[PDB]
């Protein structure tokens, strides 16, 4: 055990569990011979790139699962949400860290994976004849996130049973509590909009339900801490 | 000119002939391919990925579908009792349909390779006990009891020591052809079987839940292969 | 020992049927002896789910045209197939000047002449066609709309100033070639409802595969 | 003879196929090309030429058309006042239509590069003052006032010192597709904006006119490019 | 990064429609089952303004012939296309001996046979075709007349001693190749009135482009 720091942010975390570098690539920058070599894109290092610790969600027996969108989650938050908004283009890598705090008397298993272009699909009326498009509160939940309503198909008509095909990591209470994931910038373009397009979405679902005997804390706090890697911006407004 | 004789097949359209045709836009220079993470090159890459096997493929009640992903073990189960069972039939109905491997087998007619199932105990940390996991090759009938299964290729699993365990299925081959109804299906027969028995009972101290679940994850070894593209699906693009 | 068949190109080869034009004489259908077909590769039912296995893709398409009368008959009639690239204006009528715009490749062929066949490049201004887009273009109805995935339109019509003397039927096949794919994703396990979004039936949510009685019975 | 199979596309006429055809006059020796000054080889040569930008594209009255070429500045305008404004939309309607660049963009569908506008003060030699010229990248709304525009990428121009000044537009890209009415148009959105404010007032000594005009000249940098030939025109050969 | 599309050749490629012959059975139009078409490259509307961007030009033309009945039908009829170089006499009748003058290249083809196609060289006795001539040939009506810009005539007719049994329509396309241009000039901003001179409407003098309200409003 030891604590790492990035500016004014200091998190207490375990030595170095197995990290998952999504798709074997490290969030790097973008060279000079690109599309916009004129408007030299300024890369934040100071405060912009540090440890943000989102409002902890409480695991319950009945919990269905949660998901956040990127970069949406932060475009609201602090000095990073500052850049994302008053800037024309954005490319950024991510270090995501998820941890639970539970006694050796709780049981559960959370799959934690990242899914590019996570496009939500609602119920469509029920009988299948209403072309209802997911709201804005469902498409970009912010930093509070949003709860799945049909985990089995990941609110989008896809088996979750196959989500492992994405950069994932498991959190089995009886073995580990913290899971870490490095995500590179993934998109069909070098740069893009930070407010219109959500390159990906963080998914965390209880595959084995939370359980405990009466008397033990009934809710397990899940704490998501995340940090931007090699983040770049272009065209101030 | 230059003497020539046209041979049969002239002027025919083969939906699988991979010849060349004239480019509609000769001057067009298509936007350059840039680097994108995780490119897939050969499907067998996917087949080697661990997907959740819905062994507990019994509840259908819409809100209990998440239950198919995990089966459980409890104190109530006595020593020797058969916990669960299933076959090593990647392409056929049942459990394997949930795995990605299973879904990919569907776009193919034949296949063969060694498989690999991994079990994950998600119970309380305080629980301990032993589970016997046995494989009965194709033909061998599900072992009568724990002891007879104990004589077959088996593995004693103490989730008190290790929370995970991976079993390897030496071989499965969907090669034996079958023309039943009037519809010919290249079927298994190699339904290898995997049984799981409570070697000991589920033991726990006061304060810990008397039930825990387990998750099956499967994939195929690097020696896996598939043959005969065969597009088949129940899900199609609606009008 | 060989695994050539499990490659992407192998998986996506084969020219499938993705379009069918009807040009009846008397009819409610395409009354002006012409038709416009915006290129949809979902035209081959089976397709959608196969491609939707990946997030991004790239490829070239080889189009082969099969034309005859409804009974599959061959007749002395000449035809014009016009490809209007994306951004180019499709013909609103059987005499629209678009039919003569050089910048719209066109190919002529007699029904007797064997199938017409041409290759079309990777259009998209983006680095790759992307089946999923988690955003909107600068609750909405523009969600999941990556327009830069348009391949173009195919306008078909009988040559000549006057309607054709015969009822015609054109079929369009498409072989995908030189394929590259990225970011694989969960195989659609629910039925498709719309050509645009991934919406499903929230009542009819079925288990990925065949169920059984007990987990102890086979 | 030599065995052959004809492939689809045989006998077709592609209006863009650049094959070879038989020469009607095989013996004819066409009069030799001699040297002629100023040969053009690639249109982008033309795009880099300065053409008069009709910023003042407001008068339509036939005899005042020459007025579109120049806009003016006068004593009457107080400090801070907005002199004029326009977008960096080479291909779209408005000011750019007058420039040669604009007209050439019309025969193409897409394009991108850095532009460059040059302003020429044609007033009396005795006049002096300062003009603030600011560029608001695509998205940024026209600055409220002089001061807010003063914070953006701007240039203070003292025509008391230099009679000319050239501004560079870092980038403009007509790449974002639009299918509005039912007619698909690959439009801008990158409507960069160029505002011009009276930093100071127009100062002049007795004897000099209290008004002067300015001329806008634009061209594109060497990094300019165009894609997709698209013949389009309102002017055509009459019957 | 590439600029191949902005080249002259790229700009002027494409075979455009520049001619259309009508050979009706009963009619006021070309009553003798034949027609003479002096080569006019302005035949493609859009053309004139594009070429008139330059003062001098040079190039070769590839001609492709498309013939059918008005409904775009194909029939067993043979045709003669005759090219009469400039200086050679065009046929005054359907039996003029010009049709048989060897020095007038002619090509025969059945309507069934695919399009006819030939290349024609840079004729002009001058070093280049010049779209503008500021003088007269050794107030006048000979102003701006550079005759040495003639490419020749194309005479078309049904083969045979007798009128054809079918109503016919020939279309002539022309791809310009190997292009070289000199002295660029202002893009025509006014409407064309005549095929010969640059005269415009002195009343209807319109501003090059879209106007607006104030120079401070967008």
């Amino acid at each position: 055990v030891a604590q790492l720091t990035i500016g004014n942010s200091t998190i207490t975390t375990q030595e170095a569990a197995n990290i998952i570098v999504g798709y074997g690539e490290w969030p790097s920058y973008c060279s000079d011979s690109d599309a916009t070599a004129v408007d030299k894109p300024t890369r934040p290092d100071v405060s912009v790139n540090r440890f943000y610790t989102l409002d902890t969600k409480l695991w319950e027996k009945s919990s269905k699962g949660w998901y956040w969108k990127f970069p949406d989650v932060l475009t609201e938050t602090g000095v990073f949400g500052q850049n994302a908004q008053f800037h024309y283009l954005y490319r950024s890598g991510f270090c995501i860290h998820v941890q639970c705090n539970a006694s050796k008397f709780h049981q559960g298993a959370l799959l934690v994976a990242v899914l590019p272009e996570y496009v939500i699909g609602t119920v469509a009326g029920g009988t299948g004849t209403e072309d209802t498009h997911p709201p804005y509160k469902q498409t970009q939940p912010g930093a509070d996130g949003f709860e799945l309503q049909h985990p089995y198909v990941l609110d989008a008509g896809i088996p979750i049973s196959q989500l492992t095909v994405c950069p994932h990591q498991w959190i089995n209470l009886r073995t580990n509590n913290c899971a870490t994931i490095i995500v590179p910038y993934i998109n069909a373009l070098p740069f893009d909009s930070a407010l219109n397009h959500c390159n990906f979405g963080l998914l965390v679902v209880p595959i084995s339900p939370l359980d405990y005997d009466q008397g033990a804390t009934p809710v397990i706090p899940i704490t998501i801490t995340l940090a931007p890697m090699c983040s770049e911006f272009a065209g101030l407004r | 000119g230059f003497p020539t004789e046209l041979k049969p097949g002239t002027n025919q359209f083969l939906t699988t002939d991979d010849g060349v045709s004239a480019p509609i836009l000769p001057n067009f220079h298509p936007t350059p391919c840039i680097h994108i993470p995780g490119e897939v090159r050969n499907l067998l890459e996917l087949c080697q990925v661990e997907t959740i096997l819905e062994v507990n493929n019994v509840p259908t009640n819409a809100t209990s579908l998440m239950e198919r992903l995990r089966f459980p073990v409890s104190a109530q189960a006595g020593k020797g009792e058969l916990c669960a069972v299933f076959r090593a039939d990647p392409g056929r109905n049942g459990p394997w349909q949930s795995t990605l491997l299973g879904q990919l087998c569907g776009y193919y007619t034949q296949w063969s390779g060694s498989l690999e199932v991994t079990f994950m105990f998600t119970g309380s940390f305080m629980a301990t006990g032993k589970m016997l996991i046995a494989y009965t090759p194709p033909g061998g009938p599900l072992p009568k009891d724990r002891a007879t299964a104990m004589l077959g290729t088996h593995v004693i699993w103490d989730f008190g020591l290790q929370s995970s365990v991976t079993l390897v299925i030496p071989w499965i081959s969907n090669t034996h052809y079958r023309a039943h109804a009037r519809d010919g299906v290249f079927d298994y027969y190699t339904t290898g079987l995997v049984s799981i028995w409570y070697q000991t009972n589920y033991v726990v101290p006061i304060g810990a839940p008397n039930t825990a679940y387990i998750i099956a994850l499967a994939a195929a070894q690097k020696n896996f292969t598939m043959k005969l593209c065969k597009d088949a699906s129940d899900i199609l693009q609606t009008g | 020992h060989s695994t050539a068949e499990t490659t992407l190109d192998s998986f996506f080869s084969r020219a499938g049927l993705v379009g069918e034009i009807d040009l009846p004489l008397k009819g409610t259908t395409n009354p002006n002896g012409y038709a416009n077909w915006d290129i949809d590769i979902t035209g081959y039912a089976q397709m959608r789910r196969k491609v939707e296995l990946f997030t991004y893709m790239r490829f070239d398409a080889e189009f082969t045209f099969v034309a005859c009368t409804p009974t599959g008959e061959v007749v002395p009639q000449l035809l014009q197939y016009m490809f209007v690239p994306p951004g180019a204006p499709k013909p609103d009528s059987r005499e629209s000047l678009a039919w003569q715009t050089a910048t719209n490749p066109s190919v002529f062929v007699k029904l007797s002449d064997p199938p017409a066949q041409v290759s079309v490049p990777f259009m998209s201004p983006a680095s790759a066609y992307q089946w999923f887009y988690d955003g909107y273009p600068t609750k909405d109805l523009e969600y999941g709309a990556m327009p830069n995935n348009m391949m173009g339109t195919f306008s078909v019509r009988t040559v000549g100033t006057s309607k054709s003397k015969y009822p015609l039927v054109v079929r369009i096949y498409m072989r995908m070639k030189h394929v590259r794919a990225w970011i694989p994703r969960p195989m659609r396990n629910q039925n498709y409802l719309f050509k645009a979004n991934p919406n499903y039936a929230g009542n009819s949510i079925k288990p990925t595969g065949a169920s059984r009685t007990a987990i102890t019975t086979l």
